[PDB]
Parts: C-alpha cells; structure tokens; sequence
DNA sequence: ATCAATATCCACCTGCAGATTCTACCAAAAGTGTATTTGGAAACTGCTCCATCAAAAGGCATGTTCAGCTGAATTCAGCTGAACATGCCTTTTGATGGAGCAGTTTCCAAATACACTTTTGGTAGAATCTGCAGGTGGATATTGAT
DNA sequence: ATCAATATCCACCTGCAGATTCTACCAAAAGTGTATTTGGAAACTGCTCCATCAAAAGGCATGTTCAGCTGAATTCAGCTGAACATGCCTTTTGATGGAGCAGTTTCCAAATACACTTTTGGTAGAATCTGCAGGTGGATATTGAT
C-alpha cells in the first residue's frame, strides 16, 4: 500500500504539509530530508505540552472544555512555556490571579 | 474555497493525553496560532544559520540547533529528544 | 452616516477603572484617566495605521484581521486567535 | 446601619473579581466607534471585518492591562500605594516607548 | 588642608566619563571572564582578539544603559542612591526577569 | 574569576550611566546581572560557532547571537 | 552601469544579487534593487551630513565613532530608527539629572 | 574577496562634506548599519511579498515596506528618493 | 556675596608615528544578446459579509454626599559611602614563535529536485449530540458596628 | 468578645447554541524513474592565537574620617473610594441591500536562464598626514572664613 511519511516518523501531524510549507516558504533554497520530519515532531511535542497543562485547568476547573483561559493559565504558569510565548498574547486569555502583598489588609 | 489548519492534528494530539478531554473552537484557534508561529520562528531561525554558514540546504541538522537557540531549559532537551528519536525511525524504514 | 468626533471620550472612566483592577491596582489618582486615554490613544494610532497600511497594499478596501494581527505583529505585540 | 464597607475593602473585591473572569472590560460600541474615528483620520471610506474589531480591541484591553501592572509595581516602588501620572510615566520610558 | 565636600567629585566624574569614549572595565580580567564562562560550554576555545572588544563593547553598553534606568528608579522613589531594589524594578520593568 | 570586574571599574560604569551616589551592595548585585549577561550571549555565540562545525569563536559568532538578543551590535563585523 | 541610470552612488546591481540570493521572494522585479539603493544611500547620506556637522563641532576633520553617536541619538527620528542598536566606541550624550545637580 | 560597503560610504561622504574624511572603525560602524536597514527593508518587502500570495518583490513592495519601517519624514524623503532613482533609470 | 588659596579644566602650541588615503593591478562579477517561462493585471460576476436601522429593556454611566485614611511636608539622627593620601601588585605591553586551524581545492557518492500518475487524507457541508450558561437558594464565611 | 449584613460559594437544574459525528468530492501527499548538485573527506598552507618572559606604572585595595543622605515617626489638609439615585444609551434580535472580496479566465509585459564579454572593486604596497599627547599659562569652579 502507502505509507504517509509522518506515520514512519510516527508522528501524529502532517510530515508532508510541514515538508510543503517549508519548501514554499523561502526560508531556504533546498529542504533537507528529515527537516520536515524532526520539525513535524518538535511541533508535535510542544502542542501536547501545553495541551496536556491546561487539560488539567479544565479539570481543576470541573469542566471537561478546554477553553482560551485554562491555556494562559498553562502558559503563564509554567517557568518555561511563559518565557516561550513572552511577547505573545491570548485572545480571551485573562490574567493570573495576582495580588501585590502590600496591598492586602492588616 | 477550502483553507488549511492543524486542527484535525492538534485534535489527535488532544485525546492523546487527555482522552475524555475536549476542545473550545476559540481554543482550537489560539491553538492554531501558536503552533504557526513556532513554526516560523525555528524555520526562519534555521533559515539564517544556512546564509551564515554558506549552506545552500537547510538540513534536519539545522533545524535541532535552530531548537536549540530557540527553545529554553528542559523543554528543549526534551524537545530534540523527540525529534531526533522521530528522524531516526524515519530514516531507517 | 453621521460625523465621528471626540470619541476617545467614550472610553469611560469606570471602564478605565475596571482595566486597571485586572491589572491589580488598588488606588487610582486623580489625573490618571486623561493620561490613559492618551496613551490608548497612541497605541491605536500605532496598531491601526501599520493595519491599515496592509489594506493599502493589498489593494483592499476592507480592513481584514490579519490586518490587524499582521501589524500587531510589528510592534512586537504578537496576537493569537485570530487567523492562524 | 447602613452597612458600608471601609475604603478599599471593596477595591481588592474588584481586583479578584476581574481577575477570575475574561469579558472585555471597555463597552464593545464605543471602542468600535473610536476605531473607525481614528482609521477614519489616516485614509477615508475604509470597511471592517467585525472580527477585525473585536482583535485590536483584544489586543488594547491588554496592552493597558500590563501596562497597568508595571505602573503599580512602580507606584509600590516610591512607598505609595495609589498610581499616577507619575508613576505611568515611568514605566513607559524604561518600557521604551518614549524614553 | 582642603578636601572636596561630598559627591562633588561624583558630578566632576560623571561628567568626564560621559565626555569619553573608553571601555571602563579593565581589558585582562575580562577576556580572563570571557573564557572563564564560555568554558563551561564548550572545551579548549579559541577566541577573535576582535570578539572579545565585541564581547565587552556590548557588556558595557548594556551596563551603561542599565544604570542610567537605574537611576531613574531611586530618584522616582524620592531617594537619589541606586540600590539593588533600584535595579530590579528596572530589569523586571524591560522584560529581563 | 567574575570578581575581576572590580569596584572602582564598577563606579566608573556607573557613573557614565548618570549615577552621581552609590550603595555599598550594589557591587554584587552589579555583578550578577553581568554573569547572566556575558552567559546568555556567549551560550547562544558558542552554538553558532558549534553548529558552523569550527573549533575558534569569531567576531560573527557575538554579533549573530548579540542580534538574536535584541542587543544589536555596529561596527564588529556587520 | 545600471546604477549610473538612476544617478546613485549605491551600487544598484550588488543589491540586485543581494537579493535574488537572500531567500526573499522567488523572483525580483527591477524596480526594487533600484529603489532600495537609493534607500540605503539617502540614509548613510543623512548619518553623514549630520556627523560632519558633528566633527566640525569638535574641531577635528575626521568621523569617529562618536561623532556618529551624537548626530544619532540628538536627531529624534534617527534615535528611532536605531532605538535598539548600539554603537561601539560611542558613548553617551552628556545628560545629568537636574536633581543631582548642586545648589 | 570578502567584499563591502566602503567605497559608497566614502563617495557620498565626499559630496556632503570633501573637506571631511572618516576613521577606519567609524567606517566599521556605517557598514553595519548599511547592512541592518538593508536586512529589514527587505524582510518585511518578503512577508509583504507571502503575505499577498504574491510571488514577486516588485518595487512597490519595497516602498510600501519603507513607510512601515521608517519614522516620520525620515520616511518621506526616503521613499522620493526612491521614487526618483527609479523615474530616472527608466525613461533612459 | 567677596576674599584667597587650592586644585582644576581648558585653550594654545606643536612634532611624528600609527593610520588614512592614494596607487597599480588582477579575478570576479556586473552587464549584453537571445531566447524562454511566467506571474498576476484586467475584465467579469457570484455572493458572502459588512453597514444601518428599528425597538424595547435594563444595564450601566453620571453626578452628588461624605469622610476614611492615603500622600506629603516636617523633623531628627544614626551611620553609610565619598574623598583621600598610602602603600603595593596586577594590568600594560612588546615582541617572538610554533603551531592549532580556519579555509582552499578536487573529486564524486549520496541526497534533492524534477515531471507525471495514481491514490488517499483533509476540508467543507448537514445530521446528531450534550457540555455548560444563567437562574435559584441555602451555607459559609468575611466585614464592620457595638 | 458578639452579631447582623453582605458577598462569596457550590451543587442542583435544563434547554440550546457550540461541538462531535457522519459523508462526499478533490487538491496534495506518495510512488517512480531520472537528471543534477551539494557538501563533506583527504590534502595543506598561512594565519592569527596561545603562551612564555620581562619589566614599570598606573590603578586597586586600605584604612581614616564625617559630611549629609536615607528612614522612622508625627500630623493633617483633603483627595479619592463607597453609596445612591437618575435616566441615558449600549445590548440584543432581525432584516436588507449591495459594495467589494474572491474565484476564474485570459495573456501580455516582465522576469528568468545560459554563454559570453567588460570593468570594477578589493588587495597589498607606497605616499601622506591628522591627532594623540605633552606642557604650561589663564580663568573657573570650589570651599572655608569675615
Ligand atoms: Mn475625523
């Protein structure tokens, strides 16, 4: 039969869509071989990362729905995925419930 | 007029780790921009490596220390990890 | 249609106020609203211009939103959620 | 009695409440209108996609919010505890965006 | 005798300082620095004479600008003494740490 | 080895900065920031250097990553 | 000379190849090497006009670092436009805190 | 070989100044910022050029590119300029 | 505000070596001549997606008291960090040399680009589902007055 | 130390607007059999780059002193937060009309590919030259005392 390149990878998403946009892209002349694949992959890996830290906001929400906020609450609350996405902003997103200490009552 | 997303990907990346988890559209679409912009920002990093060293080709190779540069702490270890694991089952069958 | 004019001042003060409670503050000044609109408004002049200036070359008429995530992009203020 | 609260009681009441949720603070109608008074100003008869609207909006109400938080933890910084223009200021410059 | 009152050097030195154009820091202990740091990433470096002026010209820029946001921190909270609390508003203000 | 930057060289950075007063702790702190410094600049230089399969840091080596930074380095290469 | 053409000092046909050679687009209209020499010349042309002015200020008849410097950061739009560069061997503007000032 | 900038920074600093002549790391200095805005324009003239499912970096993609990048009537007179070299390389 | 006695900048002058600038020539491009492929401009034109109005309702924005307690102006003083003249050692620096090593070449075997042809996996509808938004109320704090 | 007075919590509820499935076409992966190049793998110069070696000379480290800057405690003029009430205008739902994206078609005017042909732009000597760099002599800027 045929096997689709991402599944010799084993990878869950499109090798060849990754291998395409590279190409078409310009960011060079000529696309190595396991380029679209190794990439494919970080991709892959990095997409189940914040998926799975926010799966779990739902779930300390009681919601079974991944919405926009459980995501920044993932992002901003994990030291490496927040440097990661510093300068990038979360449409609906919201903010950690953050409160400067000398502000509170006594 | 039909145009592209991971979403289909993103989705099996999502009862994954999660089985009896769900996604919001909004969601699926924050998710979308995301991987899009990584994208960009390892090829088009990997990209500058190639015109620095004279290379015509960007290779596999370039794009790991395109991770490299571009990823923080752990989750570039167990970035390459991933990747490298990834290309080398490719590769040999 | 009818004239758009003054309408910076739509941005109400208890808006304003709101903002700045998700933002943490706890006392606000007096003074502090005319500034923040000042400076929301130099933002939008920033964002939209850049935009805008995407609709101009694409020889459109509409502002679309990659317009404006396009620009957004520009000034280092990168969106996500609306158009890939 | 009446019941009233003390100062300030009611302004950290506020701060966890807008903190939990994520509804745009500005009113939609008015932002929208001053959108298209500002573009109005920069090239004339120009169309927009309602979700075009909606994302620079998105991006404002956020772009204030942090600003918002850099100027408090400056305001702490000079022992007080009310923002000001003063205190906006400065976040800015070290911000760069006028320094 | 006759001693200088207090800080009245200070501005006679920021002053001078500001009029040159030198790289502050003292050439040797530094490039020592350098490799001393881009040791313990790699093993056996060689270095450009050339990169380590890059590696310092850069190093002190930074340094310069960081005191000058420095300084308007302690003079913002009605002092006049950069402190170490001076420095950080300024780093978590410009999106360091 | 860090503590080759010394004091005095210190001030003088500092005064060039516009600092006219100076609190005795500074000095460390100073020094801190500048180890993180020099470290991330010179890591993200060496992987360049690294993956160029070379052995010798060059001028290039600083700029590219000095760019990759936001610190944008003239006259040193271009 | 292609750049003869157009009057510039800027070599049009550097840029030419600069660019089909850059990963830019797939092809390169005329137009653009052109247009850009004239780009890059008009400013190096700014930078200098105005750094002259600055060496002549000092009495010296030849542009060091620092004369660049200056005519950067005191000219508003050039601050601008190099906000986020750095100038080897340039200093800073003399610039001292009212507040620290004596009186 | 490893070719630069120089000789046109040093022609056109004849012109506006032929008493003035430059030091050698000043030299340095402006061939780096050559390179930067040259870098830049033509970064954003390639997204202009994806962006429109385009596939030509016309001239019009540097211009307009140039007013996004450039500040006030820095921009101005620098897209004449452009506007200009190109009217004349044209015609004749 | 002056008077004088330190210490300081700061012009004025001025001489030669490290540089700047000017020459004198070779490959490497840049520029032609011809002959090919193409991108994306112009002219329909189908048809979403955007602009505007209405209407009724209630969700806030305004504007006004009142006063709690935050910002700001004082006052006082312990003590930290600038100015110094001292004494001493680590940076300066000046070659000098041998060699680790960026860099050149010269093949070529392996890895890409190509050009078609089947063969799926993905995208864009409808058909079915079902988390969860919006209300409802008791249970608990959490405040603020006595 | 008590109690109202409120605001925050949390689980139960229940129709429906936002997923989750269910299903066909078709643009884009995949499979093949050529037609290139690309980028190391030995082979080897010339650099630049470590390292040793050897003296002064600032430049740094000390240890003395105390001027004046940073902090803590009061005080109070009054600014800004918490209510309340008044009624304006932002929502919400729905409907049209059509301006203007977008999807096709059609093709010149423009950009690309080789094979040569011309000059220019980068090097390494060869010929100047501007400051660096000292060195006084003259206000300048300071600091302490009447
Ligand atoms: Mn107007």
């Amino acid at each position: 039969k045929a096997k689709t390149r991402s599944s010799r990878a084993g990878l869950q998403f499109p090798v060849g869509r990754v291998h395409r946009l590279l190409r078409k892209g310009n960011y060079s002349e000529r696309v190595g071989a396991g380029a679209p694949v190794y990439l494919a992959a970080v991709l892959e890996y990095l997409t189940a990362e914040i998926l799975e830290l926010a799966g779990n906001a739902a779930r300390d929400n009681k919601k079974t729905r991944i919405i926009p906020r459980h995501l920044q609450l993932a992002i901003r609350n994990d030291e490496e995925l927040n440097k990661l996405l510093g300068r990038v902003t979360i449409a609906q997103g919201g903010v950690l419930p953050n409160i400067q200490a000398v502000l509170l009552p006594k | 007029s039909r145009k592209e997303s991971y979403s289909i990907y993103v989705y099996k990346v999502l009862k994954q780790v999660h089985p009896d988890t769900g996604i919001s559209s909004k969601a699926m679409g924050i998710m979308n921009s995301f991987v899009n912009d990584i994208f960009e920002r390892i090829a088009g990093e990997a990209s500058r490596l190639a015109h620095y060293n004279k290379r015509s080709t960007i290779t596999s190779r370039e794009i790991q220390t395109a991770v490299r540069l571009l990823l923080p702490g752990e989750l570039a270890k167990h970035a390459v990890s991933e990747g490298t694991k990834a290309v080398t089952k490719y590769t040999s069958a | 249609r009818k004239v758009l004019r003054d309408n910076i001042q739509g941005i109400t003060k208890p808006a304003i106020r709101r903002l700045a409670r998700r933002g943490g503050v706890k006392r606000i000044s007096g003074l502090i609203y005319e500034e923040t609109r000042g400076v929301l408004k130099v933002f939008l002049e920033n964002v939209i211009r850049d935009a805008v200036t995407y609709t101009e070359h694409a020889k459109r008429k509409t502002v679309t939103a990659m317009d404006v995530v396009y620009a957004l992009k520009r000034q280092g203020r990168t969106l996500y959620g609306f158009g890939g | 009695k009446p019941h009233r609260y003390r100062p300030g009681t009611v302004a950290l009441r506020e701060i966890r409440r807008y903190q939990k949720s994520t509804e745009l603070l500005i009113r939609k109608l008015p932002f929208q209108r001053l959108v298209r008074e500002i573009a109005q100003d920069f090239k004339t008869d120009l169309r927009f996609q309602s979700s075009a609207v909606m994302a620079l909006q998105e991006a404002c109400e956020a772009y204030l919010v942090g600003l918002f938080e850099d100027t408090n933890l400056c305001a702490i910084h000079a022992k007080r505890v009310t923002i000001m223009p003063k205190d906006i200021q400065l976040a800015r410059r070290i911000r760069g965006e006028r320094a």
